[PDB]
């Protein structure tokens, strides 16, 4: 995350954090439930081999709330494409549950036509993330999280200098310094609705970060409800 | 002119349908519905979607 704040005590516990075997992490996720982690199918080829963290705030610093879970199955969807990153989406099913407490608890799937026409509807969302802090920066080494403002579907595609799909949506500042960057990437996007969070995108791809004129671009998590529902059986 | 669910969420807490016509609450997944028919109830610890207090 370029600019934003950090997240504090118990406000961003839906985070998880891809470490690979360096045990550096390289992608975000988010808690779905116990058992289930959402991430972008991008992530699966940043690592040979790598593993989930969650409860994580300061990634210095052992604050005793941290706990590695073991990857047990990947599903990636059939259709992610590296060269539009259309399909950007896997979800990963841990060999052992989370236990939830402090910083570790799940984000909410909304239901999608609420999803679309409440949610997303709204103002703004947040994302958040270790990844770096500016576009030629360093990985953060605490979490960070940022409130991103929806961006018009017509204005987004004129910026973007590459196809965005039905399966993707933009978010973010026109010429304020603040975005998501590398390493945020699979990470949630999170829309409140009455003191209730719903995940509504993965942190997918953007030209840099916080460049003028350009936007984040994520998932669009309620196109893959079904599917979602599918993996989780 | 918004009517059932463009006003105001239909006063649901979470999810909200317009069936025949009017306006059907539900809630995500670990919560219930309360006696009311509108409010979302979390029925264990660690709902989703809050913020953690402990
Ligand atoms: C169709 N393509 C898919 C992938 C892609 N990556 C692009 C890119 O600039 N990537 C960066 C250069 C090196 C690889 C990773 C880097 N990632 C980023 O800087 C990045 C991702 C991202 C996501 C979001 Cl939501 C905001 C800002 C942002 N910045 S442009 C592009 C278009
Ligand atoms: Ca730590
Ligand atoms: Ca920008």
């Amino acid at each position: 995350i370029v600019g934003g704040q950090e997240c504090k005590d118990g406000e961003c516990p839906w985070q998880a954090l891809l470490i690979n075997e360096e045990n550096e992490g390289f992608c975000g996720g988010t808690i779905l439930s116990e058992f289930y982690i959402l991430t972008a199918a991008h992530c699966l080829y940043q690592a040979k081999r790598f593993k989930v963290r969650v409860g994580d705030r300061n990634t210095e610093q052992e604050e005793g709330g941290e706990a590695v879970h073991e990857v047990e199955v990947v599903i990636k969807h059939n259709r992610f494409t590296k060269e539009t990153y259309d399909f950007d989406i896997a979800v990963l099913r841990l060999k052992t549950p989370i236990t939830f407490r402090m910083n570790v608890a799940p984000a909410c799937l909304p239901e999608r036509d609420w999803a679309e026409s409440t949610l997303m509807t709204q103002k703004t969302g947040i994302v958040s993330g270790f990844g770096r802090t500016h576009e030629k920066g360093r990985q953060s080494t605490r979490l960070k999280m940022l409130e991103v403002p929806y961006v018009d579907r017509n204005s987004c595609k004129l910026s973007s200098s590459f196809i965005i799909t039905q399966n993707m949506f933009c978010a973010g500042y026109d010429t304020k310094q603040e975005d998501a960057c590398q390493g945020d990437s699979g990470g949630p996007h999170v829309t409140r609705f009455k003191d209730t969070y719903f995940v509504t995108g993965i942190v997918s791809w953007g030209e840099g970060c916080a460049r003028k004129g350009k936007y984040g671009i994520y998932t669009k998590v309620t196109a893959f409800l079904k599917w979602i529902d599918r993996s989780m059986k | 002119t918004r009517k059932l669910c463009s006003l105001d969420n239909g006063d649901c807490d979470q999810f909200c349908h317009e069936e025949q016509n009017s306006v059907v609450c539900s809630c995500a997944r670990g919560y219930t519905l309360a006696d009311n028919g509108k409010a979302c109830i979390p029925t264990g610890p660690y709902p989703c979607g809050k913020q953690t207090l402990e």
